[PDB]
Parts: structure tokens; C-alpha cells; sequence
RNA sequence: UUGAUGUCACGGAACAGGAACUUGAACAACAUCGUUAC
């Protein structure tokens, strides 16, 4: 709201000491342009499969009972 | 040594609030039963009972106020012709309150005090000739104060609050709370410390609710509630 | 009433025996339970009395876990709570109960720690809601099949490692003498 | 990697149920900084 580059999400690791510490904006802005995800088909499976990579970190970092989305209901017939 | 929040009775804090004691919470971060070391052990005040909390909503719903006569701006425009726009006022230095007054000392016998009610007076008679408040100098335009664009005394808005499930003597007191007596008056806006922002606030018509066909302007009922 | 229970288990527990421990988390997984539907005791909204003490009970009972998750928790609740489905009336509260059951234990039961008590109740409430299938098509519906197969399957995940059981090996046979009579082979 | 005298698989909708909701006046007065002297 300040208009600096201090956002709550994407300026995460940014500390006073060794001002060269990496933010998630850097990272995702030298990962724009590497020669090879210059194309619309690269880019898109690099994201996906880069979600998808922290959503399957994100999920066991719980400590109560945990549901199943949809298991029954398999009729093969 | 201790935070502001155990500067004052238990029974005052906010229900649903947060954690002031010496332990980190951090720990039971990923369990269900972190959200019960920062509720009160007794339930709800009167207040987080009609409007809401989170995990609970507020069963009152307030609206968008309209003018409905013309401007009547304080200082007249620029642009004469044009009765939409007023002029420029100056304000004062109007920087943020010290807590270290009310609580002088240090060591436990100096609790917090109550709700800090903004008084009514006159004294934006003041401020739009050019003046200070205090000394009767001039104001500068410093780079710290603000200059606005204000209404006069003598409009007239027109709001609607709607509500549900209440019982008899919540909307006794909410009534209460809207029109107070005949002496008094409401304060809302900007500058709340020179005068400025001084409501006064009717009660028109009250509309039930008896089926889903039928509605009962119930106009006849307040004498009741507010007694109740 | 489901958080005054918390508080009276917390009050008296002596972080030694396994029956106040087991009382606690017990407690603790029926209000959880509680919370993940929407009941209508969800409008409670108290907490706990005694903070400090309260907090120092509750982390030390969940970090004076972590080094005995031999599965004594979470099979015992749910093998009270099958005992308890078990012995219901007319057929919609045993049906909607074996669905709960099924889904909430389901996903603790695909790794290396995985407790014989565990995969033994979610065999039997599978086996339980194969039986209760209405057939709608003049023949047997074919998720009362799969349900006899996924019970096969853990009883056989049990039976690998030793021999015999006596209790698993009771529900293989039930399901197989179940595959036998619906049109299938043995 | 088929075997012959006999293939309706173009014989079969991945379909069916779930309010991104709840809580929040764009508001404001008392100092800041440490040592000097016997």
C-alpha cells in the first residue's frame, strides 16, 4: 500500500543483514527468461508441475484427523 | 515487564482476542485445539452477540446515507454558478495520541481508563478565520496538516438499518443507542477535537415483520421496548 | 458440552498411565469429529479456563506423543466407535456411520506404520458396507463386489506378514463365502 | 504378433449433492536527548 517492493507474499526472505538474500520475486523474475521457457508450451507445464510440487509439501503440514476427497464408488463392471 | 493487555481487568478484554502470556502459541499451530486458549471461558459479550465476531455473524446491517436537499457548503467556491463544490479550509497539526498520560508510572497501580468521548464546543469559529485554537497565530502550510473540503450545519441524510431475530429489549437499547435525549448529540468524521462532526439522528418509521405476506408497520410498539 | 469434556479430562491427567492419555486424545478427536460437520453444537463458543497451565498440558501431550505414534490413539477411537455403529437401529444410521468411518480412517492406513487394529476395522467396515447395497437392475450391483475385493485386499495386506490370526482370516473367508453366492468365483 | 465355418462393443454421458462467507468510524497532543557539580 506504500508502493515500495515490500509485499506480505511475495518479498518473503528479504532481511537487513547480506542485502543479497533472495526474495520469491527475484526467483520467479531470472525463472521468466532462461532461453529455454521463452515459449507459451514451456512456461505452462513449468508452473503446473511447480504447484503442484508445493501443494504436496503443503498438505502433511497438519496434526488433526485428515478426510479423503471421494473413496468409494469404484463399480467395474 | 508486562504487555498493555494485562494492564486491565480480565472480565474487559476482548472475547475472541489474542495472547499475552509469556509462552509462544506458535507451537500448536497445526491442531484444532489452539483456538480455545484465546477465547473467554464464559461465552460472548452483549456487543459480539448483535454485531458480529469472527466465527459468528452479526445479526444488524447498516446503509449507504443520501443527501436529499441542496449543499449548503461552508466556505463558498471558486467557481461561482456552481453550487456542487465548496472551498479549501485549513486544518491543524493533528498528530497521534500518547498512551504515556493516562498511564504515568510504571509499576501496578496505574490501570487503564475508560472509552476517551471527544466533548462538543465551538471552536471551528477559529479555524475557518485562519487561526490557531490555542495561540490566536496564524497557520502555516506546513507539509503536515491537511486542507479540506467540509459541510455547514443544517443537512439533512437519510439512512436505513435492517435487522433480524432480535429480541425485545435489544432493540430497546438499539433504539436508545440511535436517538438519544433531547439535549444531546452524536459526534462522527474528521477532526472529532475541534469541533468539527456533530450528528443528531431521528427515528421514522418501523416496519415488522409478521409472515412472509404481511409486514405490520409496527410504529406503535416503541413506548414498549424502550421501557423494556 | 463438548469443550467442558476437554477441560475435565485436562483437569486430572497424569501423562503416565495409557488410559488418561488415551481419555485425552480421545476427547480430543470427538471435538474435532464435531467440527468437521456442521452440528448444532458448533454454536459453542467458550474456550479453556486455566491458560498457562492448560497450555503447558496440552503441548507437552503433543510433543510427549510424537516419539509413541505406535497407532495406540487413533485404532482404539475408531475400534470404539465401529462397536458402537455396530449395535444401532433401522439401517440409515448404521449406513451413514460405515460411510463416516470409512471416510475419515482411510487415508492413515497407506503407509509403513500401519496397525494391524487399524486395517482390521477398516476391512470389517468395508465387509459391513458391502452387505448394505440396494439393487436397482434385476442383478447384483457391482460396488457390493468391489467392497468384498478391498476387503480381501487389506485382510491379505495383514496376512502377509504373519500366518494366522484368527481374526483376519475369519473375514477373508466371509468375504470369499460372500463372492461365492454372487454369481462369482471362489 | 491372430487362426478361420459364428465378434451388434458406433451395446455403456465419469454422471450425481456443497453461498469465498464472517469480524474492522481513514482516525489522531505531549514532549524527545543525556549528564553537570562538589
Amino acid at each position: 500500500h506504500d508502493g515500495k517492493d515490500d509485499h506480505y507474499l511475495w518479498d518473503i526472505g528479504k532481511k537487513k543483514k547480506d542485502e543479497n538474500s533472495v526474495t520469491i520475486r527475484q526467483i520467479l523474475t531470472t525463472s521468466a527468461d532462461t532461453k529455454e521457457l521463452k515459449n507459451a508450451g514451456k512456461w505452462r507445464e513449468f508452473c503446473e508441475k511447480l504447484g503442484e510440487a508445493l501443494y504436496l509439501k503443503s498438505k502433511d503440514m497438519s496434526g488433526g484427523l485428515k478426510i479423503t476427497r471421494r473413496i468409494l464408488g469404484d463399480a467395474e463392471f | 515487564d508486562r504487555m498493555i493487555g494485562k494492564r486491565m481487568s480480565a472480565d474487559l478484554r476482548p472475547c475472541h482476542g489474542d495472547w499475552v502470556e509469556d509462552g509462544d502459541l506458535s507451537a500448536l499451530n497445526a491442531y484444532p485445539e489452539k483456538r480455545l486458549l484465546l477465547r473467554h471461558p464464559k461465552g460472548l459479550c452483549p456487543a459480539c452477540r448483535l454485531f458480529g465476531t469472527g466465527s459468528y455473524k452479526g445479526r444488524v446491517r447498516f446503509g449507504f446515507a443520501s443527501l436529499e436537499n441542496d449543499p449548503e457548503w461552508l466556505i463558498p467556491g471558486k467557481n461561482p454558478g456552481d453550487p456542487f463544490h465548496g472551498g479549501p479550509v485549513m486544518l491543524s497539526l493533528l498528530e497521534r495520541p500518547r498512551p504515556t498520560w493516562s498511564i504515568p508510572g510504571s509499576d501496578n497501580k496505574f490501570k487503564v481508563p475508560g472509552r476517551k468521548f471527544y466533548v462538543h464546543h465551538h471552536a471551528w469559529k477559529t479555524i475557518k478565520d485562519g487561526n490557531h485554537p490555542t495561540t490566536g497565530k496564524a497557520i502555516e502550510q506546513s507539509p503536515n496538516n491537511r486542507t479540506v473540503e467540509a459541510l455547514a450545519g443544517g443537512n439533512s441524510f437519510s439512512f436505513e438499518i435492517a435487522f433480524e431475530n432480535l429480541k425485545e429489549w435489544e432493540l430497546g437499547l438499539l433504539i436508545h443507542s440511535l436517538q438519544l435525549e433531547k439535549g444531546l448529540a452524536h459526534k462522527l468524521g474528521m477532526a472529532k477535537s475541534m469541533g468539527f462532526g456533530s450528528v443528531e439522528i431521528d427515528v421514522e418509521s418501523v416496519r415488522l415483520r409478521k409472515d412472509w405476506k404481511q409486514w405490520r408497520n409496527g410504529n406503535s410498539e416503541i413506548p414498549n421496548w424502550l421501557g423494556k | 458440552n463438548p469443550i467442558r469434556d476437554i477441560q475435565d479430562r485436562l483437569k486430572t491427567a497424569k501423562f503416565d498411565n495409557k488410559d488418561d492419555m488415551m481419555n485425552l486424545a480421545s476427547s480430543l478427536y470427538k471435538y474435532e469429529k464435531q467440527l468437521m460437520d456442521s452440528s448444532e453444537a458448533t454454536l459453542c463458543q467458550q474456550g479453556l479456563s486455566n491458560r498457562p497451565n492448560s497450555f503447558s498440558q496440552l503441548s507437552q501431550f503433543r510433543d510427549s506423543d510424537i516419539q509413541s505414534k505406535a497407532g495406540g490413539q487413533t485404532g482404539k477411537f475408531w475400534q470404539n466407535e465401529y462397536e458402537a455403529c455396530k449395535n444401532f437401529q433401522t439401517h440409515k444410521e448404521r449406513r451413514e456411520t460405515l460411510e463416516q468411518i470409512i471416510r475419515f480412517l482411510q487415508n492413515g492406513a497407506e503407509e509403513k506404520d500401519a496397525d494391524d487394529l487399524l486395517l482390521k476395522t477398516l476391512a470389517r467396515a468395508y465387509f459391513h458396507r458391502g452387505l448394505l447395497y440396494r439393487p436397482k437392475g434385476f442383478s447384483v450391483p457391482a460396488r457390493k463386489v468391489e467392497a468384498m475385493k478391498k476387503a480381501i485386499a487389506y485382510c491379505e495386506i495383514i496376512l502377509d506378514k504373519n500366518e494366522e490370526e484368527s481374526e483376519a482370516l475369519r473375514i477373508w473367508l466371509y468375504a470369499a463365502m460372500e463372492l461365492r453366492r454372487c454369481g462369482e468365483e471362489y
